[PDB]
């Protein structure tokens, strides 16, 4: 396989009830810690999955409607209507609190520093420097209006700001997406599924190139984009925009795309599909590498693999699983199974691998 | 929007 | 306070 694929954990092995173990109720900013939010009567409690160490999580008595760790710290941030309190859970204390004027709908750690927070009209960055409060970032686009939001992430300078939401039509579910540019001040409406930034060193270019890849299905087909947006630096050639199409077999009618990580190291997107199909594509050209179905429940939550640069997610049935590129594997998959010696060589290139040399 | 053009 | 955490005692 030019992937390795590891489960890590089955969440119901440390007495989780399966029933909690979907996107609402469990939450995983990164590959250090999962948080659970379990509630019986009215006696909600958090379960903090340590993943260097998951035989023995943490179970604290809760009243949040959600729960999110800091990604590099034992930092959790805790939401209930408009209320927001972040507590050093090792020092057992409150570190910071706010109370916004609306309902914060969805929000996840865009750095480790700083929380995104989305209300029903508008998305503010929370930084944890000091007395910073939330600073409004845009107003919401009125194409989002009615959508569950599913996901908020940003550029490495957080200069490209990315909204997505999802709602039921004509029994498929339809992807809105909000893109926003800081310096122009403007927003894009995008029908997508799943999306992610990437910061790309095209050759012969003395500057990264920030790209904007979306994978989307509409009612004919799957495409997925990558895009260099904002200006190029300077003497940087642009990167030529990629739309390749989104495979889905006749039998998974009613797949889309849930997931999506850049491989920061191999320059490769994972996408993950509903019903737990996981395809790679080369970041450079668009090439779909390898699409397999790992999984026969839906990945709903996903983390870089800090340790692997690869993908870590959550099933529904409580499954933490992980992908990489195998670097021993994936040259000689691309030569000898895709027939694509071009692709091999410049991804060899790349990453300093051995066995994209034409033998004769 | 005005921020990037692509296949619809 | 009104925390929407509680923590067991240091002892
Ligand atoms: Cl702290
Ligand atoms: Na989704």
């Amino acid at each position: 396989l030019p992937i390795r694929f590891q489960e890590h954990l089955q969440l119901q092995n440390l007495g989780i009830n399966p029933a909690n173990i979907g996107f609402s109720t469990l939450t995983m900013e990164s590959d250090k810690f999962i948080c659970i939010r379990e509630k019986v009567g009215e006696q909600a409690q958090v379960v903090i999955i340590d993943m260097n160490d998951p035989s023995n999580p943490i179970r604290r008595p809760i009243s949040a409607d959600s729960a999110i760790m800091n990604p590099a710290s034992k930092v959790i941030a805790l939401k209930a209507g408009k209320t927001l309190q972040i507590f050093n859970i090792e020092m057992k204390s409150k570190m910071k609190a706010h109370t916004m004027t609306d309902d914060v709908t969805f929000w996840k750690w865009i750095s480790l520093n700083t929380v995104a927070l989305v209300t029903d009209n508008a998305v503010y960055h929370w930084s944890m420097e000091g007395e910073s409060q939330p600073v409004k970032m845009f107003d919401r686009h009125s194409s989002l209006a009615g959508c569950q939001i599913i996901n908020y992430r940003t550029d490495a300078k957080q200069k490209w700001l990315l909204l997505t939401g999802i709602s039921a039509q004509q029994n498929r579910v339809v992807g809105a997406m909000q893109l926003y540019s800081v310096d122009r001040k403007v927003s894009q409406p995008i029908e997508g599924h799943a999306a992610s930034f990437a910061q790309f060193k095209m050759e012969g270019n003395a500057e990264e190139s920030t790209l904007f890849c979306f994978a989307v299905r509409g009612q004919a087909g799957g495409k997925l984009h990558i895009i260099e947006v904002g200006t190029p630096p300077t003497g940087n050639q642009p990167f030529p925009k990629k739309a390749v199409d989104v495979f889905f077999p006749p039998e998974a009618q009613n797949d889309f795309p849930v997931a999506m990580q850049i491989s920061e190291k191999h320059d490769v997107v994972f996408l993950i599909t509903k019903y737990g199909y996981i395809h790679l594509y080369d970041l450079e050209t668009g090439t779909c590498i390898y699409m397999n179905r790992i999984s026969g429940e839906t990945i709903f939550v996903t983390a870089p693999h800090e340790a692997t640069a690869g993908i870590i997610g959550v099933n529904r049935k409580g499954q933490v699983l992980s992908v990489c590129v195998e670097e021993e594997n994936i040259i000689p998959y691309i030569t000898n199974v895709l027939q694509n010696p071009d692709l091999a060589l410049r991804m060899a290139v790349r990453n300093n691998l051995a066995g994209a040399e034409e033998l004769f | 929007g005005n921020l990037i053009t692509f296949s619809p």
